[PDB]
């Protein structure tokens, strides 16, 4: 399990970061701090080092640390790493990633 | 078929006074002889006609932050855009679009419709202040 600043998630949790909101529109329009809702596009910085739900050895998650997957509306953990902001998430709560 | 019969009538139901007549020959002059013409006291000594040309009605900006002129605390676009809607703007997504397109045109934008809510309202104030944008609800 690939860890991260001074932590490491236990099981299948999956330790994110959501992207930076979008301020403004493509002509220029500036939107407020309160609206645009919460992102749900993250990169993904620590993984676990596994499920135990199967006998024997352990099941890695599907994710790796640098992928860029889309977060589910809710489930997320609030997490405080050197005064900055992170999620924990479950391995199957991810909807999807990005290719590329 | 003359205007002096119009004042003379004017003035002769006015108990003969010719400052009503000329004023009511006037105002039927410069609005037509069937246009809309009100009555209402005045808070000074003299008796005063004026006319609203064009269109106006008695509904001010919602927010005091799009004024540009500030000699008569008013607002004035040349040559602007304006947007009527029937509903309510409270969305982002109905706001956006028009901003998008007067900002592209480089014209100021006039909406005008029922209200503007917390949303759309908070994004024209915010747009006003900070990038200078032209615009008015």
């Amino acid at each position: 399990g690939q860890a991260f600043r001074k932590f490491l998630p236990l099981f299948d949790r999956v330790l994110v970061e959501r992207s930076a909101a979008e301020t403004v529109t493509k002509g220029g329009i500036m939107l407020p701090e309160k609206s645009q809702g919460k992102v749900l596009q993250a990169t993904v910085v620590a993984v676990g080092s596994g499920s135990k739900g199967k006998g024997g050895e352990i099941q890695p998650v599907s994710v790796k640390v640098g992928d860029k997957v889309l977060l589910p509306e809710y489930g997320g953990t609030k997490v405080v790493l050197d005064d900055k902001d992170y999620f924990l998430f479950r391995d199957g709560d991810i909807l999807g990633k990005y290719v590329d | 078929t003359t205007p002096e019969e119009i004042a003379q009538v004017a003035t002769i139901s006015a108990n003969g006074d010719k400052e009503i007549g000329n004023i009511i020959s006037d105002a039927m002059k410069k609005v037509g002889r069937k246009g809309v013409i009100t009555v209402k006291d005045g808070k000074t000594l003299n008796d005063e006609l004026e006319i609203i040309e064009g269109m106006k009605f008695d509904r001010g900006y919602i927010s005091p932050y799009f004024i540009n002129t500030s000699k008569g605390q008013k607002c004035e676009f040349q040559d602007a855009y304006v947007l009527l809607s029937e509903k309510k703007i409270s969305s982002i997504q109905s706001i956006v679009p028009a901003l998008e397109i007067a900002n592209a045109h480089r014209k100021p934008l006039v909406i005008i419709a029922e209200d503007v809510d917390g949303e759309a309202l908070s994004t024209l104030v915010l747009n006003r202040l900070k990038v200078g944008l032209q615009v008015v609800a």
